[PDB]
């Protein structure tokens, strides 16, 4: 069996801010919260993943509240809260999810200092989380059907001739957003569940599930709640249209991140 | 290379059009300035179809035969345009892939 | 007889590449053991020899044919086979020497070269990196013939080992990364000849690495950071799985779930 190691690392979420221990008060009962990305050894930052499903900076665990929607996420000592509630899985599609509850680690606002909680999981980009040291979001080339890229115009996406472009260039947030890399207050955003819906750019600020995207191991790239992924419609590339659709594998649902 | 077939009847009525290929690797659409009608990707496996025409139009294609299909059902004097199939590929150019039309065939609704 | 996939460069497009990689991937590892979304290929703990292997016959427009031996446990090329003529890289240790006994038993003459199938080796004998060695279809083509002509007295062996390298990262490489396979269906769409940039070739140095990060990462987050390159030479860590998805295909077994 594989060693399971426990590694400290920081907790990227919405909007690209770190999983923060507020104040750095490390009080039985303290709010865990919203906050930009540290660059020092300041351990409300810094999470051990340890073995035992549990989460901890400076000594002390990550802890849900209580098991429904809505109720804070708080630091406490390991030993003394109750043991369901300082459990946690790390899902590979960025969810952090109470096993307990079922309820999973959310930042139901995207500003600084947003009090962190447990909602129901609807794969939002409000409960889109990444353990990881970098603090900066990737910034890529996505390429698509026949080698064109995709390129952001305003409101507006679709695919066209690559050429090294900034509308071409997509920040990959660690809450699951892909942004425009001209405005990172926009998202990559289909404002719905409905097969053929145009996917366009939108602001970030509703931090929805029709933002949040994952690059699948076939090629696909997934909007997690609905279950369909991006398609260059018909197609077509000269239809100027991205749109939402059921998965069949043709080459206009197949991207890459050309980093 | 793609030329086109089978295109007058009256409002209600159905036609079927034809497009043969001289060369699969294609997307295949039909266009009725021109605008989009239906499309299909290079297996099938997608059917994409414009807003006006779902549910009246099917698209369809054989790729051991090299042919693409528009069937039209419940026909409207709306219908009536120049109908041309394009198709959509791999290769160079100032787009950044191919596209091959067709000469169009009428239809008179 | 190993499962054989075909490719021919006569007429290659950027479909019959992406059928032909799936295909190879599809008998390298059955798909059932997958860490983090991304397929392992088979443990060669428990594999017996007759799964060992898979054959990958590669022709051209000359319909000149050659047909390399794929490794399952780790998708690398053991050797090839060209007429009734057939080479092996000199194994690492005694038991991959005998697993290539099994290998095109009935050909006639059967030789081991005395370097193995590492690219520091081949590059030496090649007299150039991988940094500027070509791929492509126009390669690939190439490195067929040159490959085949090596039983005639026709092929040197720097040529022998570019076309090693060529067709290693073209198929091998490709099968065990999408970011790899793309990389050369952007060479075959536009029929250009193109060196691979820093990017494909840290991440061919990084496989086994990535491999064993991946399976031994707590829930996906690494316990070491992994250094890429972008394709420009700028390099970047890589601390979690999330972002590997969409660029490795298939790990090397390195450990049990
Ligand atoms: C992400 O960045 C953080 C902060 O720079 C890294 O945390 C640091 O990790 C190292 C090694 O894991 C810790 O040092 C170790 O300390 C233990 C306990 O004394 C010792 O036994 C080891 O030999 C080693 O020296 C260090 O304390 C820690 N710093 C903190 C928590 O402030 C972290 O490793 C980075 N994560 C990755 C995956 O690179
Ligand atoms: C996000 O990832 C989690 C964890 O892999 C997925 O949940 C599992 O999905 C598989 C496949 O259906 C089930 O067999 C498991 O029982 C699920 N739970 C666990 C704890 O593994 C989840 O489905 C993913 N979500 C989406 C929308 O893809
Ligand atoms: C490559 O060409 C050979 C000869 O034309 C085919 O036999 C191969 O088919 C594969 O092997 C046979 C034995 C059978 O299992 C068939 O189902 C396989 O597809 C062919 N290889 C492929 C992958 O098509
Ligand atoms: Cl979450
Ligand atoms: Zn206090
Ligand atoms: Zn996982
Ligand atoms: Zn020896
Ligand atoms: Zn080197």
């Amino acid at each position: 069996v594989c060693m399971d190691p426990e590694p400290i690392v920081r907790i990227v979420g919405r909007n690209g801010l770190c999983v923060d221990v507020r104040d750095g008060r490390f009080h039985n009962g303290n709010a865990i919260q919203l906050w930009p990305c540290k660059s020092n050894t300041d351990a409300n930052q810094l999470w051990t993943l340890k073995r035992d499903n549990t989460i901890r900076s400076n000594g002390k665990c990550l802890t849900t509240y209580g098991y429904s929607p809505g109720v804070y996420v708080m630091i406490y000592d390991c030993n003394t809260a109750a043991t369901d509630a300082t459990r946690w899985q790390i899902w590979d599609n960025g969810t952090i999810i109470n096993p307990r509850s079922s309820l999973v680690l959310a930042a139901t606002s995207g500003n600084s200092g947003t009090t962190l909680t447990v909602q129901t999981n609807i794969y939002a980009v409000s409960q889109g989380w990444l353990p990881t040291n970098n603090t900066q979001p990737f910034v890529t080339t996505i390429v698509g059907l026949y080698g064109l890229c995709l390129q952001a115009n305003s409101g507006q996406v679709w695919i066209e001739d690559c050429s090294s472009k900034a509308e071409q260039q997509w920040a990959l947030y660690a809450d699951g957003s892909i942004r425009p890399q001209q405005n990172r207050d926009n998202c990559l955003t289909s404002d719905s569940n409905i097969r053929e819906t145009v996917v366009k750019i939108l602001s970030c600020g509703p931090a929805s599930s029709g933002q949040r995207w994952m690059f699948k191991n076939d090629g696909t790239i997934l909007n997690l709640y609905s279950g369909l992924v991006l398609d260059v419609r018909a197609s077509d590339p000269s239809l100027k249209q991205i749109i939402l659709y059921p998965l069949h594998g043709d080459p206009n649902q197949i991207w890459l991140p050309l980093f | 290379q793609l030329a086109e077939s089978g295109g007058l009847v009256q409002a209600g009525g159905s036609l079927r059009l034809s497009c043969a290929a001289s060369g699969s690797d294609y997307a295949m659409g039909w266009f009725r300035e021109r605008d989009f009608v239906a499309g299909i990707t290079s297996s099938g496996g997608g059917t994409y179809y414009a807003d006006s025409v779902k549910g009246r139009f099917t698209i369809t294609r054989d790729n051991y035969k090299n042919t693409l299909y528009l069937q039209m059902d419940s026909l409207k004097p709306e219908d009536t345009a120049v109908y041309y199939c394009k198709g959509t590929a791999d290769g160079s150019s100032s787009l950044g892939y191919l596209e091959v039309w067709g000469q169009g065939t009428l239809v008179t609704v | 007889q190993y499962p054989i996939i075909n490719f021919t460069t006569a007429g290659a497009t950027v479909q019959s590449y992406t059928n032909f990689i799936r295909a190879v991937r599809g008998r390298l590892t059955t798909g059932a053991d997958v860490r983090h979304e991304i397929p392992v290929l088979p443990n060669r703990v428990g594999l017996p020899i007759n799964q060992r292997f898979i054959l990958v016959e590669l022709s051209n427009h000359a319909e000149l044919s050659v047909t390399l031996a794929l490794d399952v446990t780790n998708a690398y090329v053991v050797g090839y086979r060209a007429g009734n003529s057939a080479y092996f890289f000199h194994p690492d240790n005694q038991e991959d020497a005998e697993a290539i006994t099994h290998l095109f038993t009935d050909v006639q003459n059967r030789y081991t070269f005395a370097f193995g199938g590492n690219y520091d080796r081949l590059e030496q004998l090649a007299g150039n990196l991988r940094e500027n060695i070509e791929l492509g279809n126009g390669p690939l083509e190439e490195a067929i013939s040159a490959l085949y002509y090596y039983s005639t007295g026709g092929t040197q062996l720097p040529t022998l080992a570019r076309s090693f390298i060529i067709c290693i990262q073209m198929i091998s490489e490709a099968a065990r990364f999408q970011y790899i396979e793309g990389e050369m269906r952007t060479r075959i769409r536009y029929n250009r000849r193109s060196a691979p940039d820093p990017s494909v070739i840290t991440l061919e140095n990084s496989w086994g690495r990535l491999s064993t990060a991946i399976q031994e990462s707590n829930q996906g987050a690494f316990a070491s950071p992994i250094q890429l390159q972008r394709r420009n030479g700028s390099k970047f860590s890589v601390y979690d799985v999330s972002i590997l998805i969409p660029i490795i295909a298939l790990m090397v077994y390195r450990c049990a779930p």
